[PDB]
């Protein structure tokens, strides 16, 4: 079980610049009396099936664009894009084909980078109508900010709740580049009508201080 | 002249390991295919493992993984490495040649081989006692029980041999006790009840136990 | 080239049969062998196994040694992935690779299965407004959307206005509740002023379910 | 300048396994359209390199073997197979890089009585290296007495022949193999693709 | 995988008559089998190879037959060493497989069996426990009833059978029923019969002994 490892995780890179990704083996895929590596790179955009960009480390497939270009032997492999365009942000994979059982890469998100955004902070008391069947939720939203690193905290009554909020965030626009996340609060409804404040504090590189919106459920 | 002599079979504990062998007279076993086939009392045969003469080996599903088939040519011997045994491994183990693994042209004489829990238990020999007024053929009848014993086999003589018309030794029947039971008689004049004496002669190799009972009259 | 097809969609109960198919066409399909490779929600590719079709040669992983059964069909040209328990840890989507050899790259994709493996049934979304509110407004942009809560399974589809509000619209992606059941938000940035005017009406769509509520979101 | 790949699969003739024929082919321009094309093809393995990319590669040396094998046996033709095939008429190497390109003839290679012409080596004492060719005929000496050229007790004939009918099921039908071997060394290339 | 069936399963013929030994399998084997006979307490022999080949040192009486999927194997002349139980093995396609057996016995004047009845050992009932043994000595045909009589009530249930192979002198088979109880319950009974019914005999002969006498 030939093992392989990608670096790094997440990469950002400005549209029409330049984009490395590093994989290692733990053991030579090069076949020695060919003289030729049995690794392969896999390009999946999200919800897309993974597609084939390059083989041998170095052989480039029928279709893929000239800006993708493999490099490596051995252990240590790159897979660098020379001019990143809008339409290359996707997951990619290191595979290798020379010893059953094959084993992918770990994976790297490539990214466009862009300016700093800070983002838009909204909170939504919960509805009436869900208030009727004993839950309520209370969801926070963070609209268009960039990078996707960001601190969302609850804090009911100046108490900071753990393991009662889920988050979502959604894939960077195809637009402006930026990302979005929610942040939902579930409670019951009677643990949500034993407290007053409902607040919802934001920490992003993109905001000075912590922004805190924040609702009281006697309105 | 091909001869094989098998070996090793004996009573193995379930999950025990037990290794046969099997040497082999008027040719080279390095140069000829060769195979392991057993057969469950009183059932049929069933191929265990073959062994090419360029040393591949092949070994039935209900075997593989478990046994090992082996050969020694300084020895001239077959072996059967028989590792993870189960009770349905019990039966009576061939070492046969085999011709291209197509059929088997010369057979050992099979040994043995009984995986049960149960412990190795001697023969208790008891006589069926020949009453003279009691005659069905113009003959008088008489016997010995072999009665609760483990494993198999119970080999059953009369008069040290001397004795062997009218000898009629019956298969082992296993009891509800897990114990098998064994009845030889013999067919005898009733005039020679008082002058001659009958003794039947019971050997139990497994308990290395024999015995001479004399059955006489009562 | 080569493409290969596989099936639909699948929501089965833990311990229960699944069978999926994977079926290529096109020339040059005597050479290829096919495998399949797991994603998990989130998670990266796994490699399962690989079966050549013409004499059903089966490689499979050590780590889903025993737990799958994959198997071809030579006569019309289809591979099978097959579990006789399903496990809800089992809940992936499944993609059949094509490679024109053994130890040579995957040059064909199928589309992929979603299997979903749970205890949960087919239930219809519940939908609650996301009011605006004066909390939610940054200026003349003001906030507001449509929270899905507690349906089963995906996906959901959530337009605005019947599609003719679409500037400014983010559904997150769904989340998958400790209940078993899918929570999802969508949610719009409108200017402030036209919040007495204009009038906003999520459309939430579950076909598993055949549901389809439009719920109107008004200022509280 | 194409390399005759016709004269390897359009053959006549077959060779029998023990005696597997060997075409070196050199100095051409390999089209290998040909094949993969062909619906006339019940197996076609390919191991380490990909037909499809063929048509891109440059090799110094392209060895096909030509024989006839039984259904069942088609199976051993591969890395790391074992067998009577495998062992005594035809092995692959371990890390063999190539294709096994195999289809049914039973239209051809089955007479009405039986064929009975194409054979296999059935005895010998040790398994053959890979791609090594045993032609001998000689009886084959089970024991330590010497055989002295007849067939007797301990001395059987080494061949065995095919029982290949038109009524005989798939398995026991002849199959015809051709194995593509593909050599690189340190000397320049010779067949390379269209292209 | 493939499944030999042979047809009968038993078969009983005189001296000097033809057997003949069928052999179905599931799939052709294209004459890729061979016969086998095995003698009680002995290992196979190899009679037929290649479904028609008659092994070295084989009688010319042996004949092997067939193709494909069914197969014969003839006996002519049997003589008395030629009864046993023969299996037929296909080696067409791995695994290997033999047959279930067809066992071959031969056919004779119809005797009545010569019933002996034994008390249980004085030795035996020190231990506890009490065997009484009926004997049926050279009999034929093989099938016997043996009922158990204990103060004239049937017994059921703790009495086993053993039945000898054939005889090589008269072609004749032995039965031994064997009960066994406890001494406590073995006298709590005087009167202790074992009734036989058997083709050989007008009417059931049963021989008795009374506990003690
Ligand atoms: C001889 O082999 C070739 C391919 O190796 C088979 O096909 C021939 O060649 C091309 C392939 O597209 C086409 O011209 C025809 O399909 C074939 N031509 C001829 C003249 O046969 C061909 O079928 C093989 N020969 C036979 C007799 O079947």
């Amino acid at each position: 079980d030939i093992q392989l490892t990608q670096s790094p995780d997440s990469l950002a890179v400005s549209l029409g610049e330049r984009a490395t990704i590093n994989c290692k083996s733990s053991q030579s895929v090069l076949y020695s009396s060919i003289n030729k590596n049995y690794l392969a790179w896999y390009q999946q955009k999200p919800g897309q099936p993974p597609k084939l960009l390059i083989y041998w480390a170095s052989t480039r497939e029928s279709g893929v664009p000239d800006r993708f270009s493999g490099s490596g032997s051995g252990t240590d492999f790159t897979l660098t894009i020379s001019s990143l365009q809008a339409e290359d942000v996707a997951v990619y994979y290191c595979q290798q084909y020379y010893s059953t059982p094959y084993t992918f890469g770990q994976g790297t998100k490539v990214e466009i980078k862009r300016t700093v955004a800070a983002p838009s902070v909204f909170i939504f008391p919960p509805s009436d109508e869900q208030l009727k069947s004993g839950t309520a939720s209370v969801v926070c939203l963070l609209n268009n900010f960039y990078p996707r690193e960001a601190k969302v905290q609850w804090k009911v009554d100046n108490a900071l709740q753990s393991g009662n909020s889920q988050e979502s965030v959604t894939e960077q626009d195809s637009k402006d580049s930026t990302y979005s996340l929610s942040s939902t609060l579930t409670l019951s409804k009677a643990d949500y009508e034993k407290h007053k404040v409902y607040a919802c504090e934001v920490t992003h590189q993109g905001l000075s201080s912590p922004v805190t919106k924040s609702f009281n459920r006697g309105e | 002249q091909v001869q094989l002599v098998e070996s090793g079979g004996g009573l193995i504990q379930p999950g025990g390991s037990l290794r046969l062998s099997c040497a082999a007279s008027g040719f080279t076993v390095s140069s000829n295919y060769m195979s392991w086939v057993r057969q469950a009392p009183g059932k049929g045969l069933e191929w265990v493992s073959v062994i090419y003469s360029g040393g591949s080996t092949f070994y039935a599903d209900s075997v593989k993984g478990r046994f090992t088939i082996s050969r020694d040519n300084s020895k001239s011997t077959l072996y059967l490495q028989m590792n993870s045994l189960r009770v349905e491994d019990t039966a009576v183990y061939y070492c046969a040649r085999d011709f291209g693994d197509f059929y088997f042209d010369y057979w050992g004489q099979g040994t043995l081989v009984t995986v049960s829990s149960a412990s190795t238990k001697g023969p208790s020999v008891f006589p069926l006692a020949p009453s003279s007024k009691s005659t069905s053929g113009g003959t008088a009848a008489l016997g010995c029980l072999v009665k609760d014993y483990f494993p198999e086999p119970v080999t059953v003589s009369w008069n040290s041999g001397a004795l062997t018309s009218g000898v009629h030794t019956f298969p082992a029947v296993l009891q509800s006790s897990g114990l098998y039971s064994l009845s030889s008689v013999v067919t005898v004049p009733s005039s020679s009840l008082g002058t001659q004496t009958y003794i039947c002669n019971v050997n139990h190799k497994p308990s290395n136990t024999k015995v001479d009972k004399k059955v006489e009259p009562k | 080239e080569v493409q290969l097809v596989q099936s639909g969609a699948e929501v089965k109960k833990p311990g229960e049969a699944l069978k999926i198919s994977c079926k290529g066409s096109g020339y040059r399909f005597i050479t290829y062998w096919i495998g399949w490779v797991r994603q998990m929600p989130g998670k990266g590719l796994e490699w399962m196994g690989i079966i050549y079709p013409g004499d059903s040669e089966t490689r499979y992983s050590p780590s889903f040694q025993g737990q799958i059964t994959i198997s071809a069909d030579k006569s019309i040209n289809t591979a099978y992935l097959q579990w006789s328990s399903l496990k809800a840890s089992d809940t992936a989507m499944y993609y059949c690779a094509g490679s024109s050899g053994i130890f040579t790259p995957m040059d064909v994709w199928g589309q992929g299965t979603t299997v979903s493996v749970s205890s949960a049934s087919t239930k219809g979304p519940s939908v609650f407004p996301l009011a605006p509110s004066s909390k939610s407004t940054s200026g003349g942009t003001a906030a507001l959307g449509c929270l899905v809560k507690d349906y089963f399974p995906e996906p959901v589809t959530v337009s605005w206005n019947s599609g003719a509000l679409t500037s400014g619209v983010h559904t997150f992606p769904a989340v998958l509740q400790s209940s078993g059941l899918y929570s999802l938000s969508s949610v719009v940035t409108v200017p402030s002023s036209s919040l007495g005017t204009q009038t906003y009406i999520c459309n939430v769509n579950h076909k598993p379910s055949n549901t389809k509520v439009d719920k109107k979101v008004e200022p509280k | 300048n194409l390399c005759p790949f016709g004269e390897v699969f359009n053959a006549t003739r077959f060779a029998s396994v023990y005696a597997w024929n060997r075409k070196r082919i050199s100095n051409c321009v390999a089209d290998y359209s040909v094949l993969y094309n062909s619906a006339s093809f019940s197996t076609f393995k390919c191991y380490g390199v990909s037909p499809t990319k063929l048509n891109d590669l440059c090799f110094t040396n392209v060895y096909a073997d030509s024989f006839v094998i039984r259904g069942d046996e088609v199976r051993q033709i591969a890395p790391g197979q074992t067998g009577k095939i495998a062992d005594y008429n035809y092995k692959l190497p371990d890390d063999f890089t190539g294709c096994v390109i195999a289809w049914n003839s039973n239209n051809l290679d089955s007479k009405v009585g039986g064929n009975y012409n194409y054979l296999y080596r059935l005895f010998r004492k040790s398994n053959l290296k890979p791609f090594e060719r045993d032609i001998s005929t000689e009886i084959y000496q089970a024991g330590s007495t010497p055989c002295n050229g007849v067939e007797g007790f301990n001395c059987y004939f080494p061949l065995q022949s095919y029982g290949f009918q038109p009524t005989n099921g798939v398995g026991y039908q002849p199959y015809r193999v051709v194995v593509l071997s593909f050599e690189l060394l340190h000397a320049p290339a010779t067949v390379c693709g269209p292209k």
